[PDB]
């Protein structure tokens, strides 16, 4: 049994990707695959209208 | 019978100041996977 | 950009109002009617209303095609897509080649989305459910500037529950989304305790509803990996899934009708723009058959952006092929769908102006003298063997204690490195000796 | 109405049009998309 | 405004410009000439409609530039939305993830298309209450604008209410064969004005009418997306990531079984459609043989083929064949041959294009871009169009000229002169 | 200057790989030195291309300095009662008793810590690593509490691949990294230059070194052609004894 590696970093880099919100987009309205499951024919179609 | 030579943890990654919603997401993934998977994995006890 | 690339002084193609060509401007010398041709593709690439126009970039090494190529996105701007790739990137192992040829495409068209955003951030004063399950939440931040009462959608609450939400925590709430990131405690708590593995952040300065009206710019690729994976998602399945390890796909051309139909949605609605961009690819002659057969199709469609290519390879083997030879290294039917633009090669004083230019860039003091030996010797080997003596000949000088480039350095800096032709001849001179 | 103020009333009139403002735009966006295939589809060629 | 369909290389198309008796006009729905090649094309399109025959090949073969993607993107326009068209390249069956012949199945199901009709009861209203005495018994109040009823529930009933939240104020279908809850919006009340909003959360006015209604759907779904949803358990995602891989021929035939079963039924109807790989010279023999045999089913669509080769060799093979395609599904196919362009068609096609980019050309620029077209390429004169437009939009003027079609023939070159210009410089070029 | 290219030519046994070898000691540790062969770039797991940007993203570092509060002594006294709990901790020069929270005695109950071992605290993350017991490593001398310096130096490579996919890190020491995309890799390029314009920062351009570079095949060559031209492209070396 050996002790785990301990790798360290730049506390900056986990926050790389991170975007703050008001300095991006909802991209959920283009979210077509999250309707799947989820959201119906009947919805879309006939009840929102 | 055959066991591995040498085991270890998996390598952590530390920061100084990491976000602090890293960690905890983590734990609750973790949490949430094992509450629904280990009952599933007790079959291969004895493998183990 | 801080360190000097190879293109670092291209700023632009150097046209006049009339799209005539200058002799020197923004750091291009010569090639005035590639130039020219290329502020013509430039007014195209403008003017919207075209799509698939296809562009060959055809001469000798090292005559400017990726320089005027740049010229190009920098006469285009940031705000217009330019994608660079390199003919021999289409062999991945996770994809086939075409499927690589047509996310290019898609990362070529742009997408600008106008959208104000609403966040909701401060320290976290009050956290009541209000109880009918759960009606709403009634939360209290606190920022410098004051305290607001917030009423909470319920769905929220489980997302406040699960970041571990808190009095005393300073958090952000996303008005559109409902999303919450508790980003740390508030510093007023931090000797609440003598030894807490805590992250203590400063109270937010501004209001606590901040609103601002971005313009981001996204490509249709960017939704078309949005949209090729889940995301999220309580189930096993889906928590499984996000174990998996993340392996590029050969996305369906539904899920790229329907992006194209919701795209057109938005641009219909007046919240989007397109910007259909640039698509650049150096050393075309690294394709295969197969690829050139997918551009034939590709740049006839009419979603595709303008393709810029480029080859220096003269009458050779296509590199698919067993022995069919073309112009370009191209098919004559893919070169038959596109516009030729022909670089020439450079005069003495072409290059003297080159070795100037690039001189001035790097910030490299160079004598008269020194700039006629340097000509001179790109005259004989090559420019950019020229361009690169620049760099190790001012480090000489400055070793020697002067700060200009003199004869002696530039004749050093020969002495001690070598171009293709003379190693060509010491290993032609030397058969035996080295490997075979 | 002693105490009543004409600016605190008209701050919290113009804040609540901004919220019903924002609730309806809102309500628009989140049933503004329409499945590729929807839940019928799918539940109709999903064999047992 | 820009929409993200722009003006491409067959967008002034529409169709195959024939009358009733499938007799081509000379300039019709945007097509010139190519008479005898566009009345084969209609024949196979009267094929296709009728959709009584399965498997049926055709092969557009002529010299680049003689219309033969013209004609198949005519036939395409020609043919209906409600009939797939499935447009490959011969290049996209080469896939790292499925074999090629797997590609080719799933390009042929691609192809027929399925129209399912489904008609169910639902439950549609907003929940008024929702009481559960102890998770064993507990009743439901449901309300639309003209009606309000209360309902037992049951265990299964009040655990699905349980797992989606179902609150007051929530506007639900149910449905009565499985059961199953489906949120569509809630109601908006003075007390639901959120600050902040979930991602999923929506206001939606309370239904009207009755409290029982029926849902029919109607949808086109094909072969291919079917197998895909029944490849695994959440196969549909594969219908959005492409990551298929090799779908079991069980899968298939149980498939086309439960297809069969829709259609006597009524549930379903068949539409097949058009499969046009274009550039099929790239197919490998490996391909070509399993086309043979592929055609031969009975659930095969129309497959439409386009060729600019010559006597060349199969790819795959050390063998000559007429088209690179080997005789054997040569002798399966109908060859449709494109002759070339006129000067008359040429000026015509030219004109089309002009009016199609919005540019207004002299007369004298019309000879000079036929007789430039004539003498290099089509495609050439095609390109020259857009550039002179841009040029004289530059210079400020309104009406392209000569002058502008010559500055733009001297500064984009053909394939001719740029050959020339480097076979002048032929040793400064790498590998001749 | 980005995207210089050297090669050293000559006949074998000539000195080639030991003039690399001296340049990879003349510079320190700080700058990224990475050495390959030409066969390491053909894999089953990636790209040739995909390999040979990985190649030169491992060549530039990325120095970032940040402060952290380390408390380095000997445990004295825990207590741990139902959550509240003290801890006592001993210098051989000053003792001091702490009011321990919620998260650092969880820390503090994962990892066994009794009395009369010798742990460092990291106060941030509750970093707990026991570095022996003492009554073997003597306990430490000055102040308890102390204010560090950590610099850390990161290649572009280590970025991508732990912004890559959650607990993505693992693929830095098992392969498993794929192909990452493109724009994640610009992204991380844009906020380098973000960092390094704000002063968050400080880029570290390093060698890349391919001994035998002869083995690369013409796509291989292709694509280093246009990926010297980068701005942060690092300096290639190469080394080849072929006629
Ligand atoms: N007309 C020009 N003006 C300024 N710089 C040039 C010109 N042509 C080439 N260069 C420079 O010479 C170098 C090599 O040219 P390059 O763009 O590689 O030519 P090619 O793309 O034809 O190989 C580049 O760094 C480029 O900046
Ligand atoms: N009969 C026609 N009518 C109108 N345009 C045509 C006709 N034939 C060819 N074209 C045009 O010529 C160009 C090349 O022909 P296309 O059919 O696309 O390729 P090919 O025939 O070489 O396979 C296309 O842009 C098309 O619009
Ligand atoms: N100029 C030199 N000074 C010191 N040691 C050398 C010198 N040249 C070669 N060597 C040593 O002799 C051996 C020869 O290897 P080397 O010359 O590097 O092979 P290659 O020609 O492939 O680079 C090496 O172990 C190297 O350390
Ligand atoms: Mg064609
Ligand atoms: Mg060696």
């Amino acid at each position: 049994i050996t002790p785990g590696i301990c790798f360290s970093t730049a506390s900056l880099v986990l926050r790389a990707t991170d975007v703050h919100p008001l300095q991006r987009i909802d991209m959920g309205r283009f979210d077509l695959i999250g309707l799947e499951g989820r959201v119906s024919r009947y919805e879309a179609d006939t009840f929102l209208p | 019978f055959v066991m591995p030579p040498v085991e270890a943890p998996p390598p952590s990654l530390h920061a100084c100041h990491p976000p602090p919603w890293l960690a905890p997401r983590q734990a609750a993934f973790q949490e949430q996977l094992a509450s629904e998977l280990w009952p599933r994995a007790r079959p291969l006890h004895r493998i183990v | 950009t801080q360190r000097i690339a190879s293109h670092s002084h291209v700023k632009g193609l150097g046209l006049d109002e009339s799209g005539l060509a200058k002799q020197a401007a923004s750091g291009l010398v010569g090639q005035e009617n590639a130039r020219e041709a290329c502020g013509v593709i430039v007014e195209l690439i403008k003017s919207k209303k075209m799509a698939g126009r296809a562009v060959l970039l055809a001469g000798p090494p090292g005559t400017g095609k990726t320089a005027l190529a740049l010229a190009i996105a920098q006469e285009l701007g940031s705000k217009v897509p330019f994608c660079p790739m390199v003919g021999s990137e289409v062999y991945s192992t996770e994809i086939k080649k075409t499927e690589v040829l047509m996310e290019n495409f898609r990362r070529a068209i742009g997408l600008r989305i106008k959208e104000t955003k609403e966040v909701y951030e401060g320290e976290v004063t009050e956290l009541t459910p209000c109880e009918t399950t759960i009606s709403h939440v009634i939360i209290g931040l606190k920022t410098a500037k004051g305290t607001k009462q917030l009423k909470l959608d319920p769905s929220i609450f489980e997302s406040l529950q699960k970041e571990r939400v808190e009095a005393g925590d300073v958090i952000y709430i996303e008005a559109n989304s409902g999303a919450v990131k508790r980003q740390g405690r508030c510093d007023t708590y931090a000797t609440e305790f003598d030894l807490e593995a805590e992250e203590y952040v400063p109270l937010p300065k501004g209001d606590v509803h901040k609103k601002k009206e971005i313009i981001q710019d996204v490509t249709l690729h960017d939704l078309d990996v949005a949209n090729a994976r889940p995301q999220g998602g309580q189930d096993i399945l889906s928590m499984m899934g996000q174990l998996m390890k993340p392996k590029k796909t050969e996305i369906t051309d539904k899920l790229r009708g329907e992006i194209n139909k919701v795209v057109n949605k938005y641009i219909d609605q007046g919240i989007a723009e397109l910007v259909p961009g640039v698509l650049f690819v150096d050393e075309v002659h690294m394709l295969d058959i197969e690829c050139f057969t997918y551009l034939h199709r590709a740049l006839e469609s009419s979603i595709a952006p303008i393709v810029i290519f480029a080859s220096n390879r003269g009458n050779c083997v296509i590199r698919g092929t067993e022995d069919i030879t073309s112009p370009h290294g191209i098919p004559l039917d893919l070169l038959d769908r596109v516009m030729i633009i022909r670089t020439m090669l450079y005069t003495p004083q072409e290059m003297k102006q080159i070795i100037k230019i690039r001189a001035q860039t790097e910030g490299i003091n160079i004598s008269e003298e020194a700039l006629n030996h340097l000509g001179e010797i790109g005259t004989k080997t090559t420019l950019r063997y020229s361009v690169q003596l620049l760099t190790p000949a001012n480090l000489l000088a400055k070793i020697n204690g002067k700060d200009s480039i003199e004869k002696e350095h530039v004749e050093e800096i020969s002495e001690l490195f070598y171009d293709a032709k003379s190693s060509a001849k010491i290993l032609a001179d030397q058969q035996d000796k080295y490997m075979k | 109405s002693p105490f009543y103020l004409d600016s605190l009333e008209e701050k919290r009139k113009r804040q609540r049009s901004e919220r019903l403002e924002r609730i309806f735009q809102l309500s628009e966006a989140h049933g503004a998309l329409a499945p590729v295939y929807g839940t019928e589809v799918l539940d109709f060629c999903t064999l047992p | 405004v820009t929409r993200i369909e722009r003006i491409g290389a067959h967008s002034h198309i529409r169709g195959l410009g024939l009358d009733d008796a499938l007799e081509p006009r000379q300039a019709s729905q945007g097509m010139v000439g190519q008479l005898a090649a566009r009345r084969a094309a209609g024949v196979v399109l009267e094929m296709i409609r009728e959709g009584k025959i399965a498997g049926r090949a055709v092969l557009i073969a002529g010299q680049p530039g003689t219309g033969k993607t013209a004609i198949a993107m005519g036939m395409a326009q020609a043919l209906g939305p409600d009939t797939p068209f499935t447009a490959i390249a011969g290049s996209e069956i080469f896939s790292l993830e499925m074999s090629k012949t797997e590609a080719l199945t799933q390009a042929f199901r691609r192809s027929i298309g399925v129209r399912i009709k489904e008609e169910t009861e639902i439950i549609e209203g907003e929940v008024v209450e929702i009481q559960i005495d102890r998770s064993k018994v507990g009743k439901l109040t449901l309300k639309t604008t003209e009606m309000e009823t209360i309902y037992d529930l049951g265990t299964k009933m009040i655990e699905s209410l349980t797992k989606d939240k179902v609150q007051a104020g929530d506007v639900i279908t149910i449905d009565k064969a499985t059961g199953k809850i489906s949120k569509l919006g809630r109601s908006f009340t003075r007390a639901r004005d959120y600050d902040a909003m979930g991602s999923q959360t929506k206001f939606v006015q309370c239904p009207d009418g009755e409290l029982q209604k029926r849902k029919e759907v109607v949808h086109t779904v094909s072969l291919h997306e079917i197998d895909v949803i029944n490849s695994r358990t959440q196969g549909f995602l594969a219908l959005f990531s492409g990551d298929t891989g090799e779908i079991k021929s069980e899968v298939r035939e149980q498939i086309n079984a439960k297809v069969a079963e829709w259609r006597e039924e009524g549930k379903a109807e068949i539409i097949p459609g058009v499969l046009f790989i274009d550039e099929v010279h790239m197919l490998d023999i490996e391909s070509f043989s399993f086309l043979n045999r592929a055609l031969e089913s009975d659930m095969a669509p129309v497959l439409i083929m386009a060729t600019n080769r010559g006597i060349t060799r199969i790819r795959g093979t050390s063998y000559q064949s007429p088209h690179g395609i080997p005789i054997d599904l040569l002798d399966r196919l109908l060859i449709v041959s494109t002759t070339p362009y006129s000067e008359k068609d040429t000026k015509q096609i030219l004109r089309i294009r002009c009016e199609e980019e919005d540019v207004e050309m002299s007369e004298d620029a019309y000879t000079v871009l036929t007789r430039i077209g004539l003498e290099t390429s089509l495609r050439y004169a095609i390109q020259l169009i857009t550039a002179a437009s841009l040029v004289c939009r530059k210079r400020k003027g309104t009406e392209v000229q000569v002058d502008d079609i010559k500055r733009v023939y001297s500064l984009f070159l053909d394939e001719s002169r740029s050959t020339q210009y480097m076979k002048e410089y032929q040793d400064a070029f790498l590998f001749n």
